[PDB]
RNA sequence: CAGUCAAGCGUUCAUAGCGACAUUGCUUUUUGAUUCUUCGAUGUCGGCUCUUCCUAUCAUACCGAAGCAGAAUUCGGUAAGCGUUGGAUUGUUCACCCACUAAUAGGGAACGUGAGCUGGGUUUAGACCGUCGUGAGACAGGUUAGUUUUACCCUACUGAUGAAUGUUACCGCAAUAGUAAUUGAACUUAGUACGAGAGGAACAGUUCAUUCGGAUAAUUGGUUUUUGCGGCUGUCUGAUCA
RNA sequence: UCUUAAGGUAGCCAAAUGCCUCGUCAUCUAAUUAGUGACGCGCAUGAAUGGAUUAACGAGAUUCCCACUGUCCCUAUCUAC
RNA sequence: UGAACAGCCUCUAGUUGAUAGAAUAAUGUAGAUAAGGGAAGUCGGCAAAAUAGAUCCGUAACUUCGGGAUAAGGAUUGGC
């Protein structure tokens, strides 16, 4: 499934919510639908956690997250820290990020094996991505856009990039990230489609106004059935 | 704001009345937008209809592409460099005013912004969330 | 709370007290009061002002 | 013809005349409704306003972006010690009005309530209520007949109290006297009430608690004479304007040929009598404790005094209510804290508040340390420190 | 500006909404008509500022009717409590566009308001052009430059004292007079009711905001004769210090 | 061709001269009865009543732009008299 | 000091005259400063602000070839 969801009214959910495969992060501001489709589809077996970073409720362009770690800005208070610490299983690492760039899920996009960041990132970061997280890095530009988090959405299974990207970006990507690239659209014809919507290994959600093709290019490439 | 707004936002500090030129952040060509009204303001005798940061603002570019000049567009202000106060209390400003061009609804035109925006314009506007560099 | 600290001179800085300024390059100072704020507007080095925290440790004054 | 822009009217038609006050204490003109089933309780208090400082709370609003989040708040500290009862009196209800008919004094009068009754106290025999001392020490005989009509008549029984005043660092010397509501059962338990609390200190934790939605009524800061421009609003003139520019330009028209009580003038501004509601009680501090200023989070031994004292005003020694925002009156000015005409739900007004920090940095300047030895331990060692 | 009658329009159907041929009125924010008052002078444009009043109600409150399914809209009632904006051009009133807004309703008060302002226009004397005139000169033709006086009196209004009520002091009562709050958005209700679909509400609840008012100065900003501290120029006190 | 002494030539223009008129088109602006460039059956332009052009100059009249600012949003404070 | 019988301070000489005292309300007259915006004010940028000396670099259209021109636009300046 790809799950039609809003954020009271918003057909952006990669914005508001950051989707792993071990938990789900949710705005503390949402609906009883948007929770709902949350718990329904994940199950009891991950947990929820409705968090807010920095003070915004905006969670999913302010972290980046993996199954090993999670990483938040430097604004993010010790009261918001301490309820993740409790929240997320033992297994997870949050760590404090402290860099310029500070909106996590615009500079970085990541999975469980291989992760794309901003070029202009500083090293100290870097490391503390590759240490934290256990993935390796690379930085890079999807055809000239630097906020690879906002303008890719990725998983294991395969990778949906920009509309407007070129084809040798494509394969030079694919084979970067050793997984199967599509460019495509997300909420009818909405460019950014990682802040359109979040995936996992077996579930993806996204806007309402997402038309019937485009969620069939989102179940093809995350191999979702 | 208005139609698009994400929810409510508290009160700043208006900093932008009507005839500022503000930088235009996004990547749209544009390099200045001049602002002609606000969105939501209300009716005094003698008084300018001012803006502030999160506010959606109608404007002309000014300065920039011959395409985007000398028509109107709805804009969205990011940067506001008049000091204004937060419920923590921090009195905070930019260095510089700056906003980006929009639709009605509310989805940029441009695709990426260079420099900080504001967190009570980033909550308020998913978009320029999405397209944004730093929160702050 | 957090107590920070001050950008330009070291002091400490209660809540809802001085002001905070986000520079173009993204960067964040914190003043604690208009005195530092209106020195790091006119650019004046802390390395050189005698009553900073940073000209103390440069001088190896108390420390 | 018709105006040609439409606009506000400036200024409030219902705080006329903006003359000064009549006295320095401003007059409560209602006390809350009674009822005869509640404890007999006081309905109000008096204090004297000491300024104003900074706190810290988690706001708990379910629902605002500020949830479960730190917010700093003003709020403005009354030092009240507690309140001697020196008096009672009882008020029948006639068909022109409440009409007091007796007056019941206690018997030992301080000097700090009896120089009230004097312009001139060192030039005086200080004979005052020597006789109605005289009065009392027989059994009961002038006494009780008095205390027996206010029970047979009186629908209203209201004490006469007085501040402490030697108690704050005023240098006044002569206590303020004032009459306050009992709200409790009937006539009879009211008047016994008051029988047993003359000569008798009463605090303020007895009338007020915590998150108390509660009323200020003080007489504001004057000012003076003041023009149209600052004391009304009014759109300063341009610059161009032969005679004068802070004025109203057309104070009426031909007919009436009357200046109209509407028009905008320059008079007195301040020194009026407010009342100002829907105040919340943030803490009733007490002055026989050390750490006023330390909450369960700070927990440092610090009293609610700044560092310097208060500016203009002294120390807080007495007992204290921290009350959320500003209040009528600038310091060292006697104000009447009164309870809620109604009740308040409100979701604001029912809220628990706990503070986290309280400011107590230096007013007298950009303070940058709550404590001596804070500010001692930042500094380290100085010359005159050996 | 409002009625009465109703041949017709409205698919059908006079009157949901309109309404010809006729006819009865109201108003004095149009312009006329008249010459009553003023020629030993009542300062004739417009704008700015400010108060109050009227209702023939643009919006907001509560309602009735529909060619009212919902949404949007139209007609009408009680209603003047409350509001009715920012600009480009023009001296303008008016107009015409841009834009916001709940809405950008109409008017009166010596065509409100010049010892309140302004002086762009009109409307003296300088000057130019066009037309007219032999000419001096003329032109609800165009253009440019052109002194805006006085309040200290009485009343009114805003504030401030105060004799006399045996004296003086404290605490009060309340006749009368005034009065104040206003409007919107978002979430949810709910993609629900309704509908064939396109579309698409409302009540209760929550969080904010606009306009207004009364205070206040903890914080932030402004202000500096704290001439408080430091720096700098020129000169003077022989230099130094000051 | 008529009439007349002869019928406005070269130039110039909604010009300080154009009633209609806020003329029409373009440009300038978000919007221009303003400005500029064109057009000309020009109420009523025009050749020492001087026509057209023109560098420099102007306490002359008008429009736009940059800088600048309490002119303004929206007022506040200080000194002397 | 400085280009200078500019402005500012001093020497010789000459005055110390102009009803005074006490407070520091409004409105004035004269002098000033203002966050953010920058003519949205107004008939109209009225008024005020901004620029300013000197040295070096650089300087357009047009022109009656003389100018425009300090065009515009940049950099520097103390003491030892
Ligand atoms: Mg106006
Ligand atoms: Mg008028
Ligand atoms: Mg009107
Ligand atoms: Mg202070």
């Amino acid at each position: 499934m790809a799950t039609r969801t809003q954020f009271e009214n918003s057909n952006e959910i990669g914005v508001f919510s950051k989707l792993t495969n071990t938990y789900c992060l949710v705005a503390v501001g949402g609906s009883e639908n948007f929770y709902s489709a949350f718990e329904a589809e994940l199950g009891d077996a991950i947990p929820i956690v409705h968090t807010t970073i920095a003070g915004t409720r905006i969670i999913g362009r302010m972290t980046a997250g993996n199954r090993r770690g999670l990483l938040v800005p430097t604004q993010t208070t010790d009261q918001e820290l301490q309820h993740l610490r409790n929240s997320l299983p033992d297994s997870v690492k949050i760590q404090r990020v402290e860099e310029r760039l500070s909106a996590l899920g615009n500079v970085i996009c990541c999975n469980d094996y291989v992760a794309l960041v901003h070029p202009d990132i500083d090293r100290e970061t870097e490391e503390l991505i590759s240490d934290v997280l256990g993935v390796e890095v690379f930085r890079q530009t999807i055809s000239g856009n630097i906020l690879v988090g906002s303008y890719c959405s990725l998983s294991n299974q395969g990778g949906l990039v920009h509309p407007q990207t070129s084809v040798q970006d494509q394969e030079e990507l694919s084979s970067l990230l050793q997984v199967p690239l599509v460019a495509g659209t997300v909420n009818r014809g909405s460019s950014v489609v990682g802040a359109g919507m979040v995936v996992n290994d077996y579930l993806a959600v996204t806007g309402l106004d997402t038309t019937a093709p485009e969620l069939s290019v989102i179940e093809s490439i995350f191999r979702l059935q | 704001s208005g139609n698009g707004a994400q929810g409510t936002k508290f009160r700043i500090s208006l900093g932008l009345p009507v005839g500022a030129i503000m930088n235009c952040a996004d990547n749209s060509g544009a390099r200045n937008l001049y602002i002609i009204a606000v969105k939501g303001s209300g009716s005094r005798l003698n008084r300018l209809p001012a803006a502030s940061l999160g506010d959606m603002v109608m404007a002309t570019v000014k300065k920039g592409k011959p395409e985007l000049r000398k028509k109107v567009m709805p804009a969205i202000v990011v940067r506001q460099a008049k000091s204004w106060r937060r419920r923590d209390g921090v009195f905070l400003y930019f260095e510089d005013n700056a906003g980006v061009i929009a639709n009605p609804k509310g989805e940029m035109k441009g695709s990426a912004i260079t420099g900080p925006v504001g967190k009570e314009c980033a909550d308020l506007w998913p978009r320029v969330a999405s397209n944004s560099g730093v929160v702050v | 709370m957090k107590v920070e600290i001050d950008s330009f001179s070291g002091a400490k800085i209660y809540p809802g007290r001085g002001t905070l300024f986000v520079r173009g390059d993204s960067k964040i100072f914190r003043f604690q009061n208009s005195k530092s704020a209106s020195l790091f507007k006119q650019r004046k080095n802390p390395r050189r002002i005698a009553w900073t925290v940073l000209f103390r440790k440069h001088h190896k004054k108390g420390i | 013809s018709h105006r040609k822009y439409e606009a506000p009217r400036h200024g409030h038609l219902g705080f006329l005349p903006r003359k000064r006050a009549a006295s320095i204490r401003a007059r409560v003109k209602a006390f809350p409704k009674d009822d005869r089933s509640k404890p007999v309780a006081l309905t109000s208090f008096l204090g004297y306003k000491a300024g104003m400082t900074t706190i810290v709370r988690d706001l708990d609003r379910p629902g605002s972006k500020f949830h479960k989040r730190e917010v700093v708040e003003a709020v403005t500290v009354v030092d009240t010690p507690p309140v001697v009862v020196v008096g009672v009196v009882g008020y029948v209800e006639t068909p022109r009005g409440l009409r007091s008919l007796t007056t019941v004094w206690a018997e030992h009068l301080s000097d700090e309530v009896k120089r009230r009754f004097y312009k001139n106290w060192y030039k005086s025999k200080k004979k005052a209520f020597t006789k109605y001392s005289a009065k009392y020490a027989q059994d009961g005989a002038g006494i009780e007949r008095e205390l027996a009509r206010i029970k047979k008549y009186a629908s209203v029984v209201r004490v006469l109290v007085h501040t402490q005043i030697r108690k704050t660092p005023l240098a006044q010397k002569k206590a303020h006297l004032a009459e306050i509501q009992l709200n409790g059962g009937s006539i009879s338990e009211k008047v016994d009430w008051a029988r047993e609390h003359f000569e008798k200190t009463v605090a303020v934790d007895s009338v007020f608690e915590q998150n108390e939605m509660i009323d200020a009524i003080a007489v504001t800061k004057g000012h003076g004479f003041e023009g149209v421009t600052h004391r009304w609003g009014t759109k300063k003139l341009p610059r161009k304007t032969h005679r004068g520019l802070r004025k109203v330009a057309c104070i009426g028209a031909w007919h009436p040929a009357h200046v109209m009580w509407s028009v905008a003038r320059a008079g007195q501004r301040g020194y009026h009598s407010r009342t100002s509601i829907n105040h919340k009680i943030y803490r009733v501090g007490k002055g026989d404790d050390e750490a006023n200023g330390a909450t369960s989070f700070d927990r440092t031994k610090k009293t609610i005094t700044p560092m310097g004292g208060f500016v203009h005003y002294g120390e807080i020694k007495n007992d204290f209510i921290m009350v959320k925002g500003c209040i009528p009156g600038n310091r060292k000015r006697i104000v009447t804290l009164r309870k809620s005409l109604y009740t308040n739900t409100s979701r604001k007004a029912l809220e628990e508040v706990s503070l986290k920090w309280i400011d107590t940095a230096s007013k007298f300047g950009k303070g940058r340390f709550q404590t001596p030895a804070e500010k001692h331990a930042f500094m380290g060692t100085l010359k005159k420190d050996l």
